[PDB]
């Protein structure tokens, strides 16, 4: 019976945190025990209910999350399947996984913060990805200071983690676009700063994943007043104009496909255009010579005909 | 610890590999003071959507078995990737066949412990995609672990089905394949161009163990190389096969190999 495997495993969880090792086996043994009630043979409809009511009544999603650093390789993968399957479950029009996470929001707190501890990190974003899948947990890392934690994280230098984390940060900023545009819209001046350094970032991967993104956001339909405010600040036309010079072929490349976007704006403001006018002819030049081979030419006709306009 | 270019940490010394991996060093751990393999990858375009390089990584950091060759960790600083791995000082199993031949007690030794790396891939739902003699090393202690590098080709040892367009019955007929390496030196049809192997391996009959050698050697490369990868055996039933079997010499009665290429290079 379920109920049981969750004492059993609740109670080995609390010797490890020499005379182990009984532990570690009793706790690698159920974590397989969970699973196979929710996978199989094929899982049983009860049997993944009786397991996931005690779950919540025992509280060892949270303890397994929070001692996730003790428990063997194997386990913490399999302490991830068996995570991610009960916060499927749904019982009708409801979610009722997302809604007791909601009740302990530390939960996603310690799933945050494991990009910390690489030993765990990669097992905390498969977990943490799926969480924000669904709106209500997404919302509370979204408006949380640990959220602009993801900007330390994106730069960690530790490349099997830190993409990972950009995974996270991208999935937060385009699943749910009407939370996502309301985030963006109040938080602009804060984001967009921190956003900033990541197009000065030392790092080529860094620098044209988060050059990609902000492609995305701004062409975004959701995020047009974002987009509007940001095609109007004088800087971020310096800055895009900048990039598509030297340096790298593909960073030089996605630098165009975001400058675009200010010369396509029909409502463009004064200092806006005493840029555009200021560099008239060189743009015309460099446009004609911009790198030169299978996709595209379409888009720097137009854009000549605007700037030549 | 975050943040930190990763030759603060790791130190490059000489250049194994000879060109063949993607430029491999050997390197030691400034903190621990031990022995690791590093690979440096350009990344600076060469390449640039050569960005699903995580898939290498990703499921490098999900293989755990002593088998396989484990995964420390990666690191980058802007342009070059460094990927850290294990150290296997006892060279591949190619490098054991240039001294000379080898006998059916250590090849039969060998395949043993290149099924348990097999073993632990397949029931992970992972593939090897390129299992040949280059790619199975040995380390000092004569244990026999499996490459890393294409884990989710090289024609000579390579399914017909692949050819035609890889599923993991393709593996075993890799090793049959390599089967035969460990026997004659080379696979089968490998003075031919690599082009025209492409062409006849899905046409032709698969390739026999033929000469002065046993039977259950004939039968067990017989029962991989099927050209109907259905009839071809499991990582988990070739465990059990009779030249298996037979021979139950231990991972370090290949410490033998081992010496006899260090004493040939002189
Ligand atoms: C005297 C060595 N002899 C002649 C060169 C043959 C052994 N070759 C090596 O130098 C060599 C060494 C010391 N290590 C390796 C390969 C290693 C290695 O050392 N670690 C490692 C991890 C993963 C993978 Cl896929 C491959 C490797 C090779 C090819």
């Amino acid at each position: 019976s379920p109920a049981d495997i969750v004492k059993n495993l609740k109670e080995s969880m609390a010797v490890l945190e020499k005379k182990a090792e009984k532990a570690t086996e009793e706790v690698s043994k159920n974590l397989v025990a969970m699973k196979e009630i929710l996978y199989g043979k094929e899982p049983q409809t009860e049997a993944v209910a009786q397991l996931a009511q005690e779950l919540y009544n025992s509280g060892l999603l949270s303890t397994l999350v929070a001692d996730l650093q003790l428990i063997d390789f194997e386990g913490k993968k399999d302490v991830a399947q068996i995570f991610n399957n009960i916060l499927r479950r749904q019982i009708g029009t409801r979610t009722p996984t997302v809604e007791y996470i909601c009740t302990q929001q530390n939960i996603l707190f310690m799933l945050l913060k494991g990009y910390e501890s690489p030993e765990i990190a990669l097992n905390c974003g498969i977990m943490l990805r799926e969480c924000i899948r669904h709106e209500p947990l997404a919302k509370i890392i979204l408006w949380s200071e640990q959220f602009y934690d993801f900007f330390r994280y994106v730069e960690m230098s530790t490349f099997d983690i830190a993409s990972d984390a950009f995974a996270t940060f991208k999935d937060l900023l385009t699943r749910h676009k009407l939370l996502s545009a309301e985030f963006l819209e109040q938080h602009y001046d804060r984001f967009f700063s921190e956003y900033e350094k990541l197009l000065h970032s030392e790092n080529y991967v860094t620098k044209r994943q988060s050059l990609k993104l902000l492609g995305e956001l701004l062409l975004d339909r959701h995020n047009f007043t974002i987009m509007t405010k940001y095609i109007s600040k004088p800087e971020n036309l310096k800055l895009m104009m900048n990039l598509l010079r030297d340096k790298s072929r593909n960073i030089q490349f996605e630098a165009f496909h975001v400058f675009k976007v200010f010369v396509a704006n029909p409502n463009k403001t004064q200092p806006i255009l005493d840029i555009l006018l200021k560099n008239q002819a060189k743009l015309i030049e460099f446009l004609s010579k911009f790198q030169n081979d299978r996709t595209f030419n379409d888009e720097k006709t137009y854009l000549v005909k605007q700037i030549r306009d | 610890h975050s943040r930190v270019d990763p030759e603060e940490l790791f130190t490059k010394l000489d250049r194994i590999g000879k060109g063949s991996f993607g430029e491999v060093y050997k390197g030691i751990d400034n903190h621990t003071k031990e022995v690791v393999a590093i690979k440096i990858i350009d990344l600076e375009e060469a390449e640039d959507e050569i960005e699903d390089i995580q898939q290498e990584i990703t499921v490098l950091s999900q293989c755990d078995s002593p088998y396989i060759t484990r995964y420390f960790g990666s690191y980058l600083k802007s342009t070059k990737l460094w990927i850290i791995m294990e150290y296997l000082g006892g060279g591949s199993a190619l490098d054991l066949l240039k001294p000379g031949p080898l006998e059916e007690t250590y090849i039969a030794t060998i395949l043993r412990e290149i099924l348990k790396g097999l073993d632990y891939l397949h029931s992970e739902r992972k593939i090897h995609r390129d299992i040949k003699a280059a790619n199975v090393l040995l380390s000092e202690q004569g244990d026999v672990k499996l490459a890393a590098f294409g884990v989710a080709g090289t024609p000579f040892w390579m399914a017909p089905e692949v050819i035609k367009q890889y599923d993991f019955k393709a593996d075993i007929w890799s090793l049959g394949i390599t089967a035969i390496e460990l026997a004659k030196g080379e696979p089968p049809n490998s003075d031919l161009h690599p082009m025209r192997v492409l062409f006849l391996i899905p046409k032709n009959s698969p390739p026999t163990l033929e000469g002065q050698h046993s039977k259950p050697f004939k039968e067990f490369v017989e029962a991989c190389l099927n050209k109907d990868p259905r009839f071809r055996p499991t990582a988990k039933e070739l465990l059990k096969h009779k030249f298996i079997t037979r021979y139950t010499k231990k991972t370090s009665f290949l410490t033998e190999l081992i010496d006899r290429y260090k004493r040939w290079k002189s």
